[PDB]
């Protein structure tokens, strides 16, 4: 299908969905060569979701709120087999999507799709499979400020509404602490690829990815969720 | 200098108007 | 953008159409 | 009613809000320490010999014009009940300059923190963008110390701690608030003063 | 009553001068330098201390000139003609086609002239307007 | 600018687009006159 | 640190204008402590606007 | 007649007092026209005069002269205007014109007969005559064709028109093959006028555009003949007021959609309305911003398709609803914009993230800047930029002063459609000047409960 | 998702269809003067 | 939300206080006018 | 639940305003 | 956060925090913006300030401008608030 959307045109593609799903790899035999020696180079590398799962307190279907803005697409990394086990190392490319999912009861769970910092061990044929760890950076950022003007990087250090809670010693708006010290809280989904199409004449991969993952916080106001994602995944090998 | 030959041309031109209607009010 | 849209609005058109067509006659 | 008289008394319908306007409370007060201070005694013996009342009337959460037409109820359903006057801080920079933290005026429902000399020259702030900031306490190096009061004789030369007190400085005197009595709500109410003013101001 | 030079030269400016530069400047300049903060990137803006901090130092009238006939990077290590207008550049800037030498320096006597009138309103932004 | 010629002719055209603003006006001057209006 | 004026009084503070400071429950808003201020405490004002 | 009691008119409604006079009607017709073209001549003229060479258009307040430019007059590469004599010329011809139309106009308004159907049967009609009406209308229908001919005619074979989407930037072309295939021309008539559609405004290719003047050419020439060679049907002649003020009410309705379709003209298309005369868009500008600071940042080594927003979306690079990569900030609402400066690095899936990173143009780079630099914001003291801006750019997008002068226009046209069609029907039926104090209707209704 | 923009495809013809055919319907004869 | 529950009872009171007002009026207003408009 | 206040009011004045409509004491001329 | 013991050191102070400041504050000290300023936010964070100096794709010029102000910098603990930043952090005029 790289081929087809090559094929394809702006005007042809704009608004009808095409934009946000991965290329297919028509072949499920062949092999990719690898070099223990040479260093290599994954690039083009584009995850699409398909389920979205909320743990609640085992996983629950939810519902999409922000559309089709949710696929990561041209992820760059280096292939470098390290003391024998192949290893992936993300870098460049868009490695994340803020979005919302709605589960049973109406609450909106907001999160950082992140594939950031991903180190992935490999274990190229349709049965090589690609599992590892990731940095999941804070949802709003340092300049982000809430309803009430604050933030971490800048905003009002306290309640600005309420000054007469505000104007006596000891306690405080100790209270309002918790919402008053923005957090930049890094944590971690993790993830797990697994691929199962391999052309060898245009050195393209693809196949399943399962990811699991950590999720948004609200600067450190809220307790995160669990979230789920199953996904069909695409990339190809290009030699350093 | 070139503004007192805009304001003279401005002159004629808006004259010009009330000159026509004044000279056929005679008649 | 489906046959079964331009069906339903030339039906319904169509109909009033003729309503209309036989209070003309 | 409301711009005083000697048929309204202060101890009866609560301070006028130009006293706070002119800082007459303020002023007075730094006049007896400096009386006191001419007599041989130390400054926080000086600032000890302040009554709790004087230092009451020189806080703004008892100006009649930082109240709201809905905001129901007594004063002390704002703040809370004024339990103890902390005492006097005094903000000092790392040359040793007197900081004065520049106090609310009655307009503002809120007001930027900024810690200025005796020129009237900004040495301190909080900032609300954080980088490329010169005034924050965290990088001039700002101390408080509290003279008479419960925090008699106290210094504070955390950032934190000073910054804590800097916001409540804005607000004029600092003193201690029960709120679990009343539940306050942590927003300003008016005086009798007011509520007399308006009404009949208005029925008039 | 401004820099000449690197070497301290110093010659007063009369306001026929200051005229004719904000006039060249408002017509050349003055987006961006619509007021001199630089709107299309305003980390280099034409404040004096920051005409001061670069290299080579555009605080004198021969250093603008010179910037204004082929200009570079702040740290002055790299040119900047085929995307800032220039002499050099009037051919792809053709509103730099009708500029002379006098034109550069009343431009440049503008520029250096505002930050000893207006103060901090140079270069300041929104935040003094 | 206008051809070099022409050029002589420039104050005037400055005042030839604010001529028909001018005719709107007039007409009612025709109707003071007339004893309308 | 809790005078009337903090408390939302409103009636209070023109009976203490004119002389009435004491209760029957042997307090003032002076401080001081009374014992017996007669008829014309804040209760006893109250009272005989009543009747 | 010419006083309140020979005609029932007021000074003010004096106009009306021409309602049956053939003549004069003709005359005020004619010396109106004659307005226009003064105007049209007069201000290009001005406009040439007032023109310095080394400057853009849209900087220096022209609306005549981009139109010209826009047809392929005085123009390099680039959109560089070179040669301004053939708008002197437009400018001459437009002018003596006037002279002309003025003549006929005072003459057929003063010094000819009032009525046309006494010493004339050709030129002489009665309002209620159905059959001499729809021949005029064929007649200057037919009219409109040979105008739209003579714009395919200019744009096919003499020098062309400026097309901003030629293969090598903005330049004078010939357009060789125009679009004949109905199937694209009228599905810019059946679409949308919401975002991402744009209904007829969305047109973005010389192509297309010609071609519609050819569809447009035939069907007001077949339209024309078939008026004046027919009589309308029973349904149209029951349906429709058959008077001179109805009529005016129905071309004032017309023109009120067309002023309002201008104006959406003017603001969002940058095909018709070359960017490099009437300056850039907001959409445009807005997308020149994002652009510039993209690059901006790129450059000082931050990897922007990574680049996470306080927010949580792309700063510089996120995606539209239907998963096209866009430019982030506020201006993903604007991601519907086509320009020929950022369509080389346009894509299937949107922006394309290679050509981001590795073939973005020095020229490209000065587009977006002037463009963000020159956005249609400005006070009406023609004050450059937003409303707190100070003093110092004197500029107001050329789109600007179009769009809100044609909504201004169309507006009250709309209004005079309301009011002139009301008063039509009223003065059909009989009751324009009043109720029957003797034929209340209402006291012949039964009462409402 | 399709039948409800069926629907509202329906309603609208409908109501346009009575309003367009509506006033063909010799509408300037409708008045108290006929 | 924390809100003043006195308002509930002001809402109520205010807005129930005049509407009864208005109904008795009303009422006996229509009483009056039917009679005299039957007694002639 | 203020909400139900709110939605009372709003429904009260709705009420009104449909009473007043199709319970009007109808005009009766001279 | 409320607190920031590091905040003099990104731009309005007389020292640079290397690890967490914006590529603006490197705009204090001549030579250094924008090449330089780019390469060392690029190379960070670093142990310590002596390690921008170990870090390729650096010219002799960068380096020279950078040891003069090698004196003038400081490598701060690295906060992702101020490090997600380095480059764009929302400032302009
Ligand atoms: C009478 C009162 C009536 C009140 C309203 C009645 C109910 C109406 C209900 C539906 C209304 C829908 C209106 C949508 C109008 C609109 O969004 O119009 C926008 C469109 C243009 O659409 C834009 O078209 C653009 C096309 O540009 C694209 O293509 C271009 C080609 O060069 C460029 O490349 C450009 O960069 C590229 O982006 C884009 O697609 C944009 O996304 C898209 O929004 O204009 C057009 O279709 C033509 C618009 C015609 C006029 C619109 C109505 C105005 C009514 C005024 C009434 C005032 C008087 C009232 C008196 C009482
Ligand atoms: C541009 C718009 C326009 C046009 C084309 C006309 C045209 C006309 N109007 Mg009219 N009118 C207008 C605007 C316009 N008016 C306005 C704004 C008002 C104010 C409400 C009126 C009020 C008005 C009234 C009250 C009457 C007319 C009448 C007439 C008609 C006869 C004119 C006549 O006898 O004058 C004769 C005029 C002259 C002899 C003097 C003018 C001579 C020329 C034009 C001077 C021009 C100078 C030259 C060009 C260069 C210098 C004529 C068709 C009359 C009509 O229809 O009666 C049958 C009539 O009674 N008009
Ligand atoms: C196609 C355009 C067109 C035409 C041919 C007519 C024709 C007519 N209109 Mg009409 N009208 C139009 C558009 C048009 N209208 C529009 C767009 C509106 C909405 C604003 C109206 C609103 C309107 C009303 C309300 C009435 C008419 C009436 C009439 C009749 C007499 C008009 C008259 O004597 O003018 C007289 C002209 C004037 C008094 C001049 C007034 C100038 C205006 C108020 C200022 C406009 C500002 C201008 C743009 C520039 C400002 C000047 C500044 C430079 C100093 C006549 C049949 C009358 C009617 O029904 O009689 C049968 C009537 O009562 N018109
Ligand atoms: C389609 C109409 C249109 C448009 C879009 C423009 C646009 C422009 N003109 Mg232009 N012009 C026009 C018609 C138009 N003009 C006409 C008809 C004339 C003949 C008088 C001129 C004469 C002219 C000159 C001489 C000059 C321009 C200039 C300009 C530029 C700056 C405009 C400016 O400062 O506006 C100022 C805007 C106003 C004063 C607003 C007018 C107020 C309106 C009309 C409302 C008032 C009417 C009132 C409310 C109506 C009452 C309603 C009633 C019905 C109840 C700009 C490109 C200048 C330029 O830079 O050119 C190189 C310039 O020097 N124009
Ligand atoms: C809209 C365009 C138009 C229309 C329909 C007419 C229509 C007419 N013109 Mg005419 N005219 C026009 C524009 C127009 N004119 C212009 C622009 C001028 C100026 C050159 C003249 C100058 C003109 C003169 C000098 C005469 C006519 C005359 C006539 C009438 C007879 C002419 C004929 O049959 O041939 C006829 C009603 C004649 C007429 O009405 O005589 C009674 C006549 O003598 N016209
Ligand atoms: C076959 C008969 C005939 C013809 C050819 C015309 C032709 C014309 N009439 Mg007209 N008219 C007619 C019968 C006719 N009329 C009748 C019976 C009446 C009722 C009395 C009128 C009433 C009438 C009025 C009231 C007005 C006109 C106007 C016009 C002109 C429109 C100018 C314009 O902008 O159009 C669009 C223009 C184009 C698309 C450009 C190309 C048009 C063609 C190809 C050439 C135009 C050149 C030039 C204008 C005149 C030459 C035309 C001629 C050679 C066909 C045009 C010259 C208007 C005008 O301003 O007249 C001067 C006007 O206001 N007519
Ligand atoms: C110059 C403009 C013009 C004018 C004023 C007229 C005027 C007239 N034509 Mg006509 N016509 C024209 C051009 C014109 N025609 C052209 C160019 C053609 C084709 C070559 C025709 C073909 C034509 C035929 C075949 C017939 C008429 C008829 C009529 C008469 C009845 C009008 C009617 O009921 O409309 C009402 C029209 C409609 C309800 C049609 C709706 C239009 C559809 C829905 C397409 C529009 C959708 C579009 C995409 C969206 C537009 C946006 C807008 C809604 C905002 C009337 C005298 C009739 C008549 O009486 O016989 C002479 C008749 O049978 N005309
Ligand atoms: C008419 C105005 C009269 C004002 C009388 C006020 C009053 O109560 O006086 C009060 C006085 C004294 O009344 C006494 O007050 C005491 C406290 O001062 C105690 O409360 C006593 O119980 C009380 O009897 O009574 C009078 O003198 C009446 C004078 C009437 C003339
Ligand atoms: C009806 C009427 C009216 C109106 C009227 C009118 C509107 C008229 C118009 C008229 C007109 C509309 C006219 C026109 C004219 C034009 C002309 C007369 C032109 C001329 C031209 C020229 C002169 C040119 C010259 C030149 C050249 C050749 C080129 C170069 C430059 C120069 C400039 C040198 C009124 C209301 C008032 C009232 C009365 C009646
Ligand atoms: C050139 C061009 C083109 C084309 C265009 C075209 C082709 C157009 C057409 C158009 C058309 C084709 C239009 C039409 C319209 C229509 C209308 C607008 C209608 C209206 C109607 C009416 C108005 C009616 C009314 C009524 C009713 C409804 C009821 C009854 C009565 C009556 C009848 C009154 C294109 C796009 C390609 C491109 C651009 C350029
Ligand atoms: C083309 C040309 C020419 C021609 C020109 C013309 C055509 C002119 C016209 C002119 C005109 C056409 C003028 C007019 C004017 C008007 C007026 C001046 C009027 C009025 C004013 C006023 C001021 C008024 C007032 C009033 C009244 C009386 C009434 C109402 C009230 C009031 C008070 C508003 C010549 C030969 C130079 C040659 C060159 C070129
Ligand atoms: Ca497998």
């Amino acid at each position: 299908t790289a081929q087809d959307v090559r094929q394809l045109s702006y005007e042809q593609v704009k608004g009808t969905g095409l934009a946000n799903r991965c290329p297919e790899v028509v072949s499920s035999k062949g092999k990719i060569s690898l070099d223990k020696t040479k260093k290599y180079k994954v690039v083009d590398l584009c995850l699409e979701p398909k389920q979205f799962l909320v743990e609640e307190e085992e996983f629950v279907d939810t519902k999409l709120m922000t559309r089709a803005t949710y696929t990561l697409a041209n992820i760059e990394g280096e292939l470098v087999n390290e003391n024998g086990t192949w290893k992936f190392i993300e870098k460049d490319g868009m490695d994340y999507a803020a979005t919302t999912v709605q589960i049973p009861g109406g609450e909106r769970v907001p999160f950082l799709f992140s594939i950031k910092k991903l180190v992935a061990s490999l274990n190229i044929s349709t049965s090589t499979e690609l599992g590892g760890e990731f940095k999941v950076p804070s949802y709003r950022t340092g300049m982000f400020l809430d309803p009430k003007g604050r933030g971490m990087a800048n905003g009002y250090d306290m309640a600005v509404a309420l000054p007469a809670l505000e104007a006596d010693g000891a306690v405080g708006q100790e209270v309002l602490r918790k919402e008053n010290d923005k957090v930049f809280q890094e944590t971690s989904g993790r993830i797990e690829l697994a691929v199962n199409k391999v052309d060898p004449t245009s050195n393209e991969i693809g196949g399943v990815f399962v990811s699991e993952q950590l999720s948004d916080t609200d600067m450190g106001a809220k307790e995160p969720k669990k979230l789920l994602l199953k996904g069909v995944f695409y990339a190809r090998i290009l030699p350093s | 200098w070139q503004v007192i030959v805009q304001l003279v041309f401005l002159a004629l031109i808006i004259t010009t108007g009330p000159v026509i209607i004044v000279y056929l009010s005679t008649r | 953008l489906l046959a079964a849209a331009l069906a339903l609005v030339a039906v319904v058109f169509a109909v009033v159409l003729a309503l209309f067509a036989a209070w003309a006659a | 009613m409301w711009y005083g008289a000697a048929s309204t008394p202060i101890e009866l319908f609560g301070p006028t809000r130009y006293q706070w306007d002119s800082g007459y409370f303020q002023q007075e007060i730094e006049k007896r320490v400096e009386e006191s201070l001419s007599n041989g005694l130390s400054l926080p013996e000086a600032w000890s010999n302040i009554p709790d009342k004087l230092a009451f009337y020189d806080y703004i959460g008892n100006n009649p014009a930082k109240g709201g037409l809905f905001r129901a109820g007594p004063m002390n359903k704002g703040d809370g009940i004024a339990e103890a006057w902390l005492g006097h801080p005094v903000f000092q920079d790392k040359e040793g300059h007197e900081l004065i933290v520049r106090r609310m005026p009655a307009f503002f429902e809120n007001f930027p923190i900024i810690l200025v000399d005796k020129d009237g020259i900004i040495r301190a702030d909080i900032p609300f963008r954080r980088a490329e900031s010169k005034y924050s306490i965290e990088q001039v190096g700002v101390t408080c110390s509290f003279y008479g009061g419960k925090l008699n004789n106290q210094s504070f030369k955390d950032a934190s701690t000073v910054k804590k007190y800097a916001r409540k400085a804005q607000f004029g005197e600092v003193f201690e608030f029960d709120r679990t009595i009343l539940d306050s709500d942590g927003v300003f109410r008016s005086s009798p003063r007011g509520w007399f003013t308006f009404g009949h101001a208005n029925f008039a | 009553e401004v820099a000449k030079d690197t070497n301290g030269g110093i010659l007063n400016i009369a306001p026929e001068q200051l005229k004719r530069g904000k006039r060249l400047f408002n017509s050349h300049c003055s987006s961006c330098h619509v007021g001199g903060i630089t709107k299309t990137n305003p980390n280099i803006g034409l404040d004096l201390e920051s005409l001061s901090l670069a290299t080579p130092p555009r605080n004198n009238l021969d250093a603008l000139v010179d910037y204004m006939k082929n200009p570079t990077t702040y740290d002055g290590s790299e040119s900047i003609a085929q995307i800032h207008p220039s002499i050099a550049s009037s051919d792809i800037f053709p509103k730099m086609r009708d500029l002379s030498e006098d034109d550069l320096y009343a431009i440049a006597a503008h520029i250096l002239t505002q930050p000893q009138i207006q103060a901090e309103k140079w270069g300041g932004g929104k935040i003094y307007y | 600018q206008l051809p070099e010629t022409y050029n002589i002719f420039a104050p005037i055209i400055d005042i030839m687009p604010v001529i028909p603003i001018l005719f709107l006006l007039l007409a009612f001057v025709w109707q003071a006159a007339v004893g309308f209006r | 640190l809790n005078p009337m004026w903090r408390q939302g009084m409103f009636v209070m503070p023109f009976m203490a204008r004119l002389g009435v400071t004491d209760s029957w429950g042997g307090w003032s808003i002076t401080g001081e402590s009374v014992s017996n201020p007669g008829l014309w405490s804040f209760e006893g004002v109250a009272l005989t606007h009543i009747v | 007649g010419r006083s309140i009691e020979s005609t029932g008119f007021a000074w003010w409604s004096g106009n009306a007092r021409l309602i049956n006079l053939s003549g004069k009607l003709l005359g005020a017709h004619v010396a109106h026209a004659g307005l226009i073209v003064f105007w049209t001549g007069a201000m290009t003229l001005f406009e040439t005069s007032h023109f310095i060479p080394e400057k853009p258009l849209y900087e220096q307040g022209m609306i005549l002269l981009p139109h010209l430019a826009t047809l392929g007059w005085g123009v390099a590469p680039g959109g560089e205007i070179v040669n301004t004599y053939p708008y002197f010329a437009t400018g001459v011809i437009h002018l003596v014109s006037s002279a002309v139309l003025g003549f006929g106009g005072i003459y057929h308004s003063i010094v000819g007969p009032d009525v046309l159907e006494d010493s004339f049967s050709f030129f002489g009609y009665d309002w209620r005559d159905k059959n001499k009406m729809t021949t005029i209308l064929g007649i200057h229908l037919i009219l409109l064709g040979i105008g739209a001919f003579l714009l395919v005619i200019k744009a096919l074979f003499i020098g062309g028109i400026y097309d901003t989407w030629a293969p090598g930037g903005g330049d004078i072309r010939f357009i060789t093959n125009p679009t004949l295939n109905p199937a694209i021309i009228f599905s810019y008539l059946l679409k949308s006028p919401f975002g991402g559609e744009g209904w007829i405004v969305g047109v973005n290719n010389m192509e297309d555009v010609i071609g519609g003047h050819i569809w447009i050419g035939v069907t007001c020439v077949i339209g024309g003949i078939w008026h004046i060679l027919t009589r309308p049907f029973s349904w149209a002649r029951r349906a429709f007021v058959w008077s001179g003020e109805a009529y005016l009410s129905y071309s004032l309705g017309a023109l009120a959609l067309m002023g309002q379709t201008a104006a959406e003209y003017a603001w969002y298309n940058n095909t018709v309305y070359p960017s490099e005369f009437y300056g850039p868009t907001a959409a445009e500008a807005s997308q020149a911003q994002a652009f510039t600071f993209l690059v901006r940042d790129q450059r000082l080594g931050a990897n922007i398709a990574s680049t996470q927003g306080p927010t949580g979306l792309g700063k510089y690079l996120m995606r539209s609803p239907t998963g096209e990569v866009i430019l982030g900030g506020e201006t993903m609402r604007f991601w519907d914009l086509r320009a020929p400066w950022l369509e080389p690095l346009r894509s299937s899936n949107g922006l394309d993230l290679n050509k981001i990173k590795n073939d973005i143009q020095p020229w490209q780079e000065r587009r977006a800047a002037e463009y963000m630099t020159h956005a249609p914001l400005g006070s009406l003291n023609s004050v450059g930029g937003v409303a707190t801006e100070i003093n110092s750019v004197n500029y107001v997008s050329p789109r600007s002063w179009l769009t809100t002068s044609h909504f201004f226009l169309g507006f009250f046209i709309f209004i005079g459609h309301l009011w002139h069609a009301g008063r039509a029907r009223a003065a059909a039926a009989g009751f324009e000047k009043g109720i029957n104090r003797e034929n209340e209707p209402v006291l012949s209704m039964r009462p409402l409960d | 998702m399709f039948t409800l923009k069926i629907f509202v495809y329906s309603c609208v013809a409908f109501f346009c269809s009575l309003f367009i055919f509506g006033f063909l319907s010799n509408d300037p004869s409708r008045n108290p003067n006929r | 939300m924390v809100v003043q529950e006195g308002g509930y009872l002001a809402v109520l009171l205010g807005v129930l206080f005049p509407v009864a007002f208005l109904i008795i009026l009303y009422i006996q207003s229509e009483a009056r006018n039917a009679g005299m408009r039957e007694a002639a | 639940m203020e909400a139900l206040v709110y939605v009372f009011l709003l429904i009260g004045t709705l009420v009104v305003i449909f009473f007043a409509i199709f319970f009007r004491d109808p005009p009766r001329i001279a | 956060r409320i607190d920031y013991e590091g905040i003099g050191y990104l731009g309005g102070g007389d020292k640079i925090d290397v690890n967490n400041a914006n590529v603006r504050a490197y705009r204090k000290f001549p030579g250094l913006y924008p090449t330089a300023a780019k390469k060392i936010v690029q190379g960070g964070p670093y142990g310590t300030p002596d390690d921008i100096l170990k870090n390729p794709e650096l010219s002799e010029r960068d380096k020279e401008v950078i040891k003069k102000y090698m004196d003038r910098f400081v490598a701060l603990p690295p906060t992702p608030e101020y490090f997600t930043d380095r480059v764009n952090n929302g400032i302009y005029k």
